[PDB]
């Protein structure tokens, strides 16, 4: 809700956002938690969440009756509402890990500028970043804004003159309005706090600051209006630090087709650009890809290295390994076909999927060479004669593993229940990946073979 | 209680800061101070750390900063704890007949069962989302 | 109103082009939050200059006045707008303006010490004799504070 | 030994101390630290341009770089070349006497109105049925400046007249300490005294305190510059 | 009781009446705080989250706290009732059932292929033995280096049986072809078999090794993901 | 090596006579003498 | 100290007790409240 809605407004658009899904999405939700108070951006009377339980999947058939149909029918439902930003959304896959999708950006105060100038230095970059969509998506604060707040001005003068002492004023004051933690007492043999407080109706429009009285040392009872003025200014409901430096963090992401390294380097682009003393870093996901993607180029080194020089010691040449390595690509074609085709995802259970797929169409070719360079080097046999013989017998060995495997991931394909998400992912790339690793391989492999072997001697 | 994010800031959070030194691989540092009267600072360390070690750590040092904090925080008290962790499960307890409030099921919780569910079998960590009874004294201006 | 809620997010937000669209479209003026402040209290406090001009040639109250009984010169002189002060007080704004404490701009500007619109608010008859609720003046503030430029001025 | 744990187990038995030590002493802050006894570097600060001294050079190592250094893992202990700023209250016995007040006066002056208060929120819960308006409530906060503490009203005398902090005694900004005064070359300097965790390796952790070093670089006052007039690690990388 | 804190001494007048805390304030048994308000569809709520201990299995966890709230429900004031919002624990159970059901349907595919072409049940019975062994190895390794059956590592397995239904074929195809071309018997046809694939067999573990095993240097949230496959997939090969 | 130091005796009797409180003494003295550390302030952002 | 067995049970023994949950290889807790206002809270742990 907007700067200064209170805790009964919240509640009235919590009490709608039950009352719709407990209404219109009576077959698929079980339960609604509505948490008044409390926001993952920051806390106060203005927020609040509703935590919606589904029923069983199997009570749920169809994409109709699944998260992201709801998700999407709710947020346009609750679209209407007036004075609130209410919205549906998903929870992440490792609730551990966070959204992990985009980038975490830190504008940090690095000369004392103030908090001020560190959201007049914000607006500058969010202003910046909204001038390039093609780039940036939802470049918005994590934090909240700066609120109109109540500033009262104790008259040290009247107060010394009048005989009232400070503590007396700043306790009555604190300990009526804001609440005071006193000590303990136990409660059927269970140690519990003390909080005096003023009653509601004493504590809620700046009217009721005056009907409060402190005792001077004469014994006169003096009202707080007597020694007090008062006047309206802004100020942050929530301040942000990162590394001891004042701080705001700002979320964002990468547009459609750009990569988040690319939207990362602009956000680089215009933090350079902004006022003397304003600095900036990234934390969270975006700290942990910076250092994973400089490690990811000396991996595949390794790993390339490592798989040439086995085949190397395998097949006693420098040549022959490279008829082997020539298959990575007949069966990533395939993984990529398949994810491109249902709309999946680059994601990580794709990514190890490549890994098998590549790793079980390189045993195949392994094999065939093992047996074409064997009847070669012992039988004496020529290079198309040799090949021709390797492929015969490694026919039927391949299409065995090859039928068995690709039924064996079927279920996991066509799955719509739960934990379809992940199965959808293994099985696809897999599936798609080991279809054209076995159609192209046992056409492909003796070409890259005989082409290697007459190339090199 | 009943502080603002600047007080807050600016008694504790700043003072707890600085004194977060002589700590093992810590990467950052991050916090916020809002005006419910809280502060969360947040050290996260380099991967392979041992957790247990990189918690005692920061207790230790925030021991030595407790004399430098205000003596309503210290009343309070100030809690450290692994915070990288998530939930196994969250058991909902409800009042149906309209007999009981928000705060009187809090209680009940925090006195039968909460304790039994921290000592079953393999339970790590119990949180109440509530707080167990305090004995309200509501002042009357007028009356005073 | 939905347009007069925009108005006040973009005075207070500084978004010149925005404001000049709600302008034309007729968003309310004399729109107020909750505190009482219109989008003038919000561009004076800010000190978004263009939007103080647009929203006077627009009909806005100059002498508006919060829940407090601040009006937007108190805040302009408060914290430092010179040129906000001046276009202002042209506009026709009560430079002798009590709050419920009985302070005054000048009294603020002192306080602060901005020399230049204290000359200015003088100039265009601020009361220098000017009493709050505690019986102090901008001179009793000016001797307090220890600004012996400031003093030298208020007479 | 682990040093790990040797510093718990020494920190264990200091916790049991702790109340029993002088409140003055508390509130100076007790450090438990595991280190080397000698410094693996020193990192020296200059202005070239010379428009900050000694003290001043040495409140912005104090409050911009200290910190973040200490905070580097295989940092085991830093030593401040100087002092970083204090509110600093200069009294007068002769003013102070002139207007029957001591230190003691000065003291409760300063806790009651140089004071961060907690003073609530209009509309706060548990709030009433029909409340619109939810703000926060701010009274007296810290004060900033040599100006604000001059002006902290000590007593009003039976004529009326005001008798101000600046009437008894001189305010100024400087150091919590006067002891330590640093040199380069027979010019101002300030510098962080550093020494290696036990365990730690030279040779990483003065990495680590180079590239901590870099991202204050840029943000520095005109002519700060950093200096390196004591390090014993370039040795080890050379030597090796 | 709030009886006794009504009764508390505030004042003694002149008249001799007495001031009691109860005739300036209201006084009750309360919360700590009114910042949440908590509703299950509408009604009042409060409740307990539950974390995982390190070691520990979720599926015994789960049922041991359910075991527990049940004895907990005769004492239960009259309207009090436990529900379940958020529960993690069927995921898992359908996360081990349907890898476990992947695992034995690949044993019957493989069965029915095998059959299908080689057309006898004593080589359809041998990648049947040999298959649960290796996974059933695969879990010890697990266990070894200090992993848990977790969502990762069980659909790693699940990525890896094409790997380990492989050997198992090619090792027993192999020797049926090599009887089928040159009529040598069982022992002699496999001692001929394995000397041809031997080699290779050691070669295709050392390449896959190169493939796999760099995956799980990465570091951060991700290298931790990726060393769950590799270190599964990696294992159920070597085994294999 | 041992210093001179300037050892100062408060007459607890003469104190109780003219009404001068051992608090008041020992802080006038430290505070002045020793210095004292009295609260924090905020100094351009940063407690001190 | 000056705190029955009983007052010291309810403000401090059953305080920490039931905040030693969660902690790795403990077999089990042992503990005694006195009338001295001591407590002693014995934890016991797995072999190894
Ligand atoms: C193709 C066959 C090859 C043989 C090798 C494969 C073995 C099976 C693979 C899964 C291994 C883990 O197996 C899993 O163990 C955990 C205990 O830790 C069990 O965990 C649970 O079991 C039952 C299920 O109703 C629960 O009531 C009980 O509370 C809990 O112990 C899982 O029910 C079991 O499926
Ligand atoms: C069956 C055998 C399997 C073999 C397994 C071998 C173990 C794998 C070793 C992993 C060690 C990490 O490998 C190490 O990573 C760091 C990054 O952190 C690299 O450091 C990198 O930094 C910069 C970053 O801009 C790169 O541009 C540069 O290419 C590279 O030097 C090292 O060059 C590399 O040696």
């Amino acid at each position: 809700l907007p700067a200064g809605a209170t805790q009964e407004r919240t509640q009235k658009v919590l009490n709608e956002v039950t009352h719709y899904y407990l209404t219109k999405e009576k077959n698929n939700v079980e339960s609604v938690f509505a948490v008044n108070g409390f926001g993952f951006a920051g806390r106060g009377q203005n927020t609040g969440i509703a935590f919606v339980s589904l029923k069983d999947w199997a009570d749920r058939p169809g994409e109709e009756n699944k998260v992201e149909a709801i998700t999407m029918r709710a947020t346009r439902a609750f679209s209407q509402i007036k004075d609130a930003m209410v919205f549906a959304f998903n929870l992440p896959a490792i609730v551990e890990l966070g959204t992990a999708t985009g980038f975490d950006f830190e504008l940090i105060d690095q000369a004392g500028l103030g908090h001020e100038k560190l959201t007049q230095a914000r607006n500058q970059l969010l202003a910046e970043a909204a001038k390039h969509p093609d780039m940036l998506t939802s470049v918005r604060p994590n934090g909240l804004e700066d609120t109109p707040q109540f500033k009262i001005d104790i008259d040290q003068e009247k107060a010394q003159a009048l005989g009232v002492s400070i503590n007396d004023i700043n306790t009555t004051l604190g300990a009526a309005w804001g609440g005071s933690y006193v000590n303990d007492f136990i409660d059927r043999g269970r140690v519990k706090k003390v909080y005096v407080m003023s009653e509601a109706k004493y504590r809620m429009l700046p009217d009721d600051i005056g009907d409060w009285y402190v005792r001077a040392a004469d014994g006169q009872m003096v009202p707080f209006s007597a020694f007090s003025s008062s006047r309206w200014e802004y100020g942050s409901p929530r301040l942000e630090r990162y590394n001891g430096l004042p701080s705001m963090e700002i979320l964002g992401q990468a547009a459609p087709g750009k990569s988040t390294g690319e939207a990362m380097e602009l956000m680089e682009q215009l933090a350079s650009k902004l006022p003397t003393g304003v600095g900036y870093d990234w934390t969270g996901m975006s700290y942990q890809e910076r250092l994973s993607g400089n490690q990811a180029p000396s991996l595949y080194a390794i790993s390339l290295i490592v798989v040439f020089l086995c085949l190397a010691a395998l097949y006693e040449s420098w040549s022959i390994p490279f008829s082997v390595m020539l298959v990575v690509p007949l069966g990533v074609i395939g993984a990529l076909l398949a994810a491109t085709f249902r709309g999946l995802t680059n994601d990580v259970y794709f990514q190890v999927g490549l890994l098998t797929t590549i790793g079980l169409s390189a045993k195949n070719a392994i094999l065939i060479v093992e047996f074409a360079k064997d009847l070669m080097d012992k039988e004496g046999k020529g290079l198309i004669e040799a090949t021709l013989d390797a492929v015969r017998m490694a026919l039927r060995p391949i299409l065995m593993t090859s039928l068995a495997f690709i039924l064996g991931v079927m279920p996991l394909v066509i799955s719509t229940g739960a934990g379809s998400g992940a199965q959808n992912a293994v099985g696809t790339g897999v599936m798609g990946g080991m279809v054209t690793a076995t159609v192209l391989a046992i056409f492909f492999v003796p070409v890259f073979f005989v082409v290697v072997r007459r190339r090199f001697s | 209680p009943g502080a603002d994010a600047k007080t807050v800031q600016d008694t504790v959070t700043q003072v707890i800061e600085q004194n977060m030194n002589g700590i093992d691989n810590l990467m950052y540092m991050s916090s916020n101070s809002d005006s419910t009267g809280t502060v969360q600072i947040t050290l996260t360390f380099e991967s392979g750390t041992d957790a247990d070690i990189a918690q005692v750590q920061v207790q230790n040092k925030l021991q030595l900063a407790m004399p430098l904090l205000p003596q309503e925080v210290q009343q309070q008290g100030v809690s450290v704890e692994k915070s990288s962790s998530s939930f196994l499960m969250v058991v909902g307890v409800i009042n149906t007949d309209g007999t009981m409030t928000q705060e009187d099921i809090s209680d009940y919780v925090a006195a039968n069962m909460k304790d039994a569910i921290s000592r079953t079998s393999g339970v790590g960590d119990v949180q109440l989302f509530g707080s167990q009874y305090a004995m309200r004294i509501w002042m009357n201006p007028n009356e005073l | 109103s939905d347009l007069g809620k925009k108005l006040l997010e973009a005075a207070r937000a500084g978004r010149d082009d925005e404001v000049r669209i709600l302008m034309a479209n007729g968003a309310d003026v004399n729109a107020a939050d909750v505190v009482g402040w219109t989008p003038l209290h919000l561009a004076a406090y800010w000190g978004h200059l263009e939007i103080v001009e647009v929203l006077l040639k627009n009909g806005a109250d100059v002498n508006a006045y919060d829940t407090l009984g601040s009006t937007p010169l108190h805040l302009a002189a408060h914290f430092g707008h010179l040129e906000i002060v001046e276009v202002l007080l042209k506009n026709g704004a009560d430079v002798n303006a009590k709050d419920d404490n009985g302070i005054t701009p000048l009294h603020l500007a002192a306080n602060r010490g901005h020399l230049e619109i204290v000359e200015v608010l003088l100039k265009y008859g601020a009361d220098v004799n000017a009493q709050d609720k505690f019986g102090k003046t901008a001179f009793d503030i000016s001797i307090n504070n220890g600004n012996e430029d400031l003093a030298e001025i208020l007479q | 030994t682990d040093a790990d744990i040797a510093q718990v187990q020494v920190q264990n038995k200091l916790q049991l101390a702790m109340p029993l030590l002088p409140q003055e002493v508390q509130q100076q802050g007790v450090s438990v630290e595991k280190s080397s006894s000698s410094f693996l570097m020193v990192v020296g600060v200059i202005n070239t341009d010379g428009t900050m001294t000694q003290e001043d050079i040495s409140d912005y190592v104090a409050a911009n770089m200290k910190d973040a250094i200490s905070r580097t893992s295989g940092v085991g202990d830093v030593q401040l070349f100087g002092s970083q700023y204090a509110m600093r209250i200069w009294m007068n016995p002769n003013e102070l006497n002139k207007f029957q007040l001591t230190p003691v006066d000065v003291i409760t002056a300063i806790k009651a109105q140089n004071a961060q208060v907690a003073a609530g929120q209009l509309g706060g819960t548990p709030p009433v049925k029909g409340q619109q308006l939810n703000a926060s409530i701010i009274a007296q906060t810290r004060l900033t400046s040599t100006e604000e503490f001059g002006k902290i009203l000590l007593k009003v005398n039976q004529d009326g007249s005001r008798v101000l902090l600046r009437d008894v005694a001189k305010i100024e900004l400087g150091g919590e300490n006067y002891d330590i005064i640093a040199e380069f070359n027979g010019q101002p300097a300030s510098g962080l005294g550093i020494k290696l965790a036990t365990g730690a390796n030279a040779l990483d952790t003065a990495a680590a305190i180079r590239a901590e070093l870099a991202k204050m670089e840029p943000f520095f006052p005109s002519g700060l510059k950093i200096v390196y007039p004591y390090d014993t690690t370039p040795f080890v990388k050379i030597s090796i | 009781s709030t009886e006794e804190f009504g009764k508390i001494l505030l004042k003694v007048n002149q008249d001799g009446s007495r001031v009691l805390l109860r005739d300036v304030a209201k006084i009750e048994l309360g919360g700590e705080n009114y910042d949440i308000i908590a509703e299950f569809n509408g009604q009042p709520a409060s409740g307990l989250g539950i974390k995982l201990a390190t070691g520990a299995n979720a599926l015994d966890t789960a049922a041991a706290i359910r075991a527990e709230l049940a004895k907990m429900e005769p004492f239960f004031p009259s309207g009090l009732k436990i529900v379940y919002p958020y529960d993690t624990t069927p995921f898992v159970k359908i996360s081990i059932h349907e890898v476990v059901k992947t695992l034995v349907e690949a044993i019957i595919l493989v069965f029915l292929v095998m059959y299908l072409f080689l057309q006898n049940f004593r080589a359809t019975l041998i990648p049947t033995i040999a298959v649960p062994v290796v996974l059933l190895g695969t879990f010890a390794v697990l266990a070894a280096f200090g992993f848990s059956i977790n969502t990762l590592t069980m659909f790693g397995m699940v990525l890896a049986i094409g790997l380990l239904v492989d050997d198992a074929i090619v090792v027993v195809e192999n020797v049926e072809r090599v009887m089928a071309e040159e009529g040598l018997p069982p022992k002699e046809a496999t001692r001929k078999s394995m000397g041809q694939i031997q080699g290779a067999l050691v070669g295709i573990a050392m390449v896959l090794s190169a493939v796999f095993v760099p995956m799980a240097f990465f570091g951060g949230s991700t290298g931790a993901i990726y060393r769950q496959f590799s270190i599964t997939i990696v294992s159920a090969m070597a085994l294999s």
